[PDB]
RNA sequence: UAAUUGCGAUAACGAACGAGACCUUAACCUGCUAAAUAGCCCGUAUUGCCUUGGCAGUACGCCGGCUUCUUAGAGGGACUAUCGGCUCAAGCCGAUGGAAGUUUGAGGCAAUAACAGGUCUGUGAUGCCCUUAGAUGUUCUGGGCCGCACGCGCGCUACACUGACAGAGCCAGCGAGUACUCCCUUGGCCGAGAGGCCCGGGUAAUCUUGUUAAACUCUGUCGUGCUGGGGAUAGAGCAUUGCAAUUAUUGCUCUUCAACGAGGAAUCCCUAGUAAGCGCAAGUCAUCAGCUUGCGUUGAUUACGUCCCUGCCCUUUGUACACACC
């Protein structure tokens, strides 16, 4: 269970370009990635939000490098 | 003969030519102090008690 | 509290309509017991004596509870397996002789009666209370 | 004017194309006042064809499964039998349309 | 290797003095030291259980089995 | 009324079998129990079980479950488990007639003695074996313990005038004690003798 | 008006419809009674779901139950599965579900599939089950 | 890590195929849109039994109500989410919840470079060579491809009591079907049996068809004897298909009753609804399946590993090999 450039290269600059309009909950987040992105698959669009909300966990203590917000 | 119970604490990798054989580390659960190295040929468990004829074997590495 | 066929074990149900007979003693026979098999499939005519009056009972049985019967349902109702040698078995159905006739002579004792509304055979008005009072033959037999 | 209680059945192997159709054809006839009875759902008939992927019999045996599926979605209606000459007009392609009275 | 399918005088004592101490009796057991057919080992099984010596405990289409009264 | 008599005398005692209950329970040994399961009870032993999953899933599984599948084999009986259903049935009331003690009193203590606790495992010598003589791991005394049973049963009633029914029952009579003229006893210390040469 | 419920049970193709009515404490199957539709060894197989929770729970419930397809056990085992899906269900509706929640909890720590289904089906393959034919010479 | 899948280190930076994604299918929805070629509740008529007020069936309703079960559309659902323990990271192990936690299960498609691999007997795809009116063209009659001291491979039926035989009980799924001539076939009668005759339904969720298949379950007979286990071999008779049945096409009745007691050196297949057991449908088809392609029923023992044998992938290293250890 590892994942692809394609998930973690679309991770990185999700969380970039809109920091705050999503958060740690899973839910939510599964609805604010497929209105500012377009997502062929429901499985792969699943996936895109899996990693994003678990890059955000380790957000909040301390930030990582790779990552770079305003 | 003076059969002695043993009881497994942790399980070292497996042996031999083909897999078959395991290695464990085990407990006298008389003595506490004392510990030594047996193996095994059966599935084995952390807390799993086994049955020695004799206690004066060990094993290599 | 009133019982009917659905509430009987149907083995000794069968058994008892069997007994039943015996004592009305009218039953058509045309002499084709003790020569016929009973099936292709088989080798042995049955071993029991009175064969030819518990099948009856347990045919008329099963009209009860089923709308239209024919004598192709039958016969292949009562088929089964044959050894056809060291090639593999199949299923072939019973004998039509039999179920027919067995059948055709139970028209005439007024237990079930034709269809020819829309085909096969049906149970008569009387013929079902019949079988209903045997039930309690076996239910308060207890 | 004389009602017929019209039934009207389609087919086609395309299932988007057909469906449109229909809530299109529910649609114009629904505005016109017309009681009309749902659009059943008739079961898909699948069928196949398998055969050997080599044209010689030389190599290892391989089979490959074909497959074909048809939809039926037919629909009746309670109107007279004039009016509904127009109003099974303007068909697209791939599906077919029968037409009965059912007088 | 082969029994009797007669019961004679011989084998008949042998069962009114020897079931009273049986814990089961089954068709292998006359079989075995009675040394009769099978056959009559069911013919002997029932006649006998109405005579009110042994009791039933199972019964069945394989195997019958009966113990003491 | 809507359940047979008979099933109404157990249903205000507590919950057992057809006839016998798995309360008093023998107290002889240790390092054999965690792997045989009768703290959760069952009627008829047959059930669709999910115990083929995992490793030691099937550790907690009822022992006549165990005993039931291990004994239908040999290509005839493959799936045919209401034969082997019947045949443990049967085979409990044969031995509760010659014994007073609980049919399952018969079967655990069978189990338990028939497990050889040591083996030779085989260690490659260019054609040559360096038995070693390991040791064996409990659940692995089970299992075999319980082919052992089964295929005495299934050798001694081939071409036989007696049934399985109690040729099952009267190898568990036998091996409740010493009698080592059993399929299980002969091969287990057999098994043992070889292991301590090779010491 | 009357009370009533309807729930099912699966099986690998057995499907049993039940129809649980307010009534007097009846049972019956295909319209036979509880003492008839079992082979006679499964019959025990059928009854779990009264002795874990008690005849007295049945007290003004009537059941009947339609069941088709599939083989002689894979049947017996949907239509104790209606059982307790009855019970629980009716329940739910026109009484406290405190009974329920003890109904449920007591009746899944026994068994859990009495109240869950086992999906399990059969795999296609192009050379039998899972195994191919022999080979001449490997 | 299942993976050149990633975390990262870096004289390299940025990219293109393969993997993954994706497509079909198997598991979940008491929520949406619905349905007399799919069902249920209800209401009439009506039957039996207790009689109660009941219980079990029948026939009808076409705007009486409804969609749990059946059916196919639009969408929802799993992401490893949450919790605990290792790690800087990517990740891994266990538990709870849940229809579902191996990439959820099983498939389809699938890179560069190659082989003197197979096919001229699939093709009115094709070069060259050959014969072309005593034809290697085509067509009609007859025969052969099946001929048997012997060796080898893919299968079928068995050596029995965990069985054979006799009566009763009684449960599936995927599919196929009528022409310029009858294709699957219900019902009725005759017939030991296989079969025969007369009305009739269905171009098909409408009729055959609930395809009430086999194993299996209950009650009996036989009793360890190659015997009622086993059905090879052979005689006679009665039938169907076709223009034609001998070297028997196949099917049915009576009689004949072989070898074969778990199989040598060797050797193949397989991890969960899986192995094995058993049957059904389709393909070829006037008739003939012991074969193949699919479907369901019953349903386990054992591992959760290693590189010892037979092989595969990457790196360091040696070479007198390059047709490359034959
Ligand atoms: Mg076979
Ligand atoms: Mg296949
Ligand atoms: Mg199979
Ligand atoms: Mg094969
Ligand atoms: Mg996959
Ligand atoms: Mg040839
Ligand atoms: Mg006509
Ligand atoms: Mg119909
Ligand atoms: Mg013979
Ligand atoms: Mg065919
Ligand atoms: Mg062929
Ligand atoms: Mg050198
Ligand atoms: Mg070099």
């Amino acid at each position: 269970r590892v994942r692809t450039k394609t998930v973690k290269k679309s991770a990185k600059v999700i969380i970039e370009k809109y920091y705050p309009r999503l958060t740690l909950d899973f839910e939510t987040n599964k609805r604010v990635c497929d209105e500012i992105a377009v997502i062929s698959s429901k499985r792969l669009r699943n996936k895109i939000a899996g990693y994003t909300t678990h890059l955000m966990k380790r957000i909040q203590r301390g930030p990582v490098r790779g990552i770079s917000f305003k | 003969a003076p059969v002695k119970f043993v009881k497994v604490t942790r399980v070292l990798g497996r042996t031999g030519s083909r897999g078959g054989v395991t290695q464990v580390r085990v407990e006298f659960m008389d003595d506490t102090t004392r510990s030594i190295i047996r193996n095994v040929k059966g599935p084995v468990r952390e807390n799993d008690i086994l049955v020695l004829l004799e206690s004066e074997r060990e094993a290599r590495r | 509290g009133g019982v009917t066929v659905r509430d009987v074990d149907a083995h000794k149900f069968v058994a008892a309509y069997a007994a039943f007979l015996k004592r009305q003693g009218k039953l058509p026979v045309p002499g084709w017991v003790d020569t016929v098999k009973t099936g292709n499939a088989k080798e042995l005519p049955p071993q029991d004596i009175d064969w030819w009056y518990i099948r009856a009972a347990s045919v008329a049985r099963h009209v009860y509870l089923r709308k239209t019967v024919g004598v192709g349902r039958l016969r292949k109702v009562h088929g089964s397996a044959k050894n056809r040698g060291t090639r593999p078995s199949h299923h072939v159905d019973a004998s039509g002789s039999v179920d027919r006739k067995i059948m055709q002579a139970l028209e005439k004792i007024q237990v079930l009666e034709k269809d020819e509304e829309r085909g096969g055979r049906r149970i008569t008005q009387q013929g079902q209370r019949d079988l209903d009072r045997i039930a309690q033959t076996v239910a308060e037999a207890d | 004017p004389k009602v017929h209680k019209i039934r009207i059945t389609l087919t086609s192997r395309k299932v988007q194309s057909l469906e449109k159709v229909c809530q299109e054809l529910i649609e114009r006839a629904k505005n016109k006042d017309l009681r009309v009875k749902g659009p059943v759902r008739m079961p898909t008939k699948t069928l196949k064809i398998t055969t050997r992927k080599t044209p010689c019999g030389e190599g290892s045996k391989t089979w490959d499964a074909y497959e074909m599926r048809i939809h039926k979605r037919l629909i009746d209606l309670t109107a007279p039998t004039e009016i509904v000459k127009q109003i099974i007009i303007n068909i697209e392609a791939g599906v077919e349309v029968e037409v009965t009275i059912a007088a | 290797a082969q029994h009797s399918v007669i019961l004679d005088k011989a084998t008949s004592d042998k069962l009114y003095k020897d079931v009273q101490s049986y814990r089961l009796v089954t068709v292998a057991t006359l079989v075995d030291r009675l040394k009769i057919n099978g056959a009559l080992a069911r013919k002997c099984l029932k006649d006998l259980e109405e005579k009110g010596l042994i009791r039933q405990v199972v019964g069945h289409s394989k195997m019958k089995i009966y113990t003491r009264a | 009324d809507v359940l047979p008599k008979e099933v109404l005398a157990e249903v205000g005692s507590v919950k057992l079998f057809n006839r016998w209950s798995y309360d008093d329970i023998e107290i002889r040994d240790i390092s054999l129990t965690d792997y045989i399961q009768i703290r959760a009870p069952v009627y008829i032993p047959h059930s669709a079980g999910r115990y083929a999953v995992k490793r030691f899933r099937k550790a907690n599984c009822p022992i006549i479950e165990r005993l039931t599948n291990s004994l239908m084999m040999h290509g005839r009986n493959n799936g045919k488990k209401l034969m082997a259903v019947r045949i443990v049935a049967h085979a409990f009331e044969i031995i509760h007639l010659m014994t007073d003690q609980n049919p399952i009193q018969v079967a655990v203590d069978a189990i338990v003695n028939c497990g050889p606790r040591e083996d030779s495992t085989r260690i490659g010598s260019a054609g040559t074996v360096r038995r070693q003589a390991v040791d064996v791991s409990p659940l692995r005394r089970v299992n075999q313990a319980i082919a052992l049973l089964t295929t005495g049963a299934r050798e001694a009633a081939f071409r036989n005038v007696k049934t399985i029914a109690e040729c099952l029952a009267e190898e568990l009579i036998n091996a409740a004690k010493g009698s080592s003229n059993s399929y299980a006893i002969k091969k287990k210390d057999e098994l043992e003798r070889v292991a301590k040469s090779n010491r | 008006s009357v009370q009533a419920v309807q729930v099912f049970g699966k099986k690998k193709n057995a499907t049993a419809v039940a129809r649980c009515v307010q009534g007097k404490g009846l049972i019956k199957v295909n319209g036979k009674p509880l003492k008839l539709f079992a082979p006679e060894i499964l019959r025990a197989k059928l009854y779990e779901p009264i002795l874990i929770l008690g005849t007295d729970k049945f007290a003004d419930v009537d059941i009947r139950i339609r069941v088709a397809g599939g083989g002689h056990t894979s049947q017996v085992y949907a239509v104790r599965q209606a059982i307790a899906k009855s019970i629980v269900a009716y329940y739910a509706k026109y009484v406290d579900e405190h009974s329920k929640n003890l109904l449920k909890q007591e009746l899944i720590q026994f068994d859990r599939s009495l109240l869950v289904a086992d999906p399990r089906r059969c795999e296609p393959k192009k050379f039998g089950g899972r195994g191919a034919r022999a080979r001449f010479q490997k």
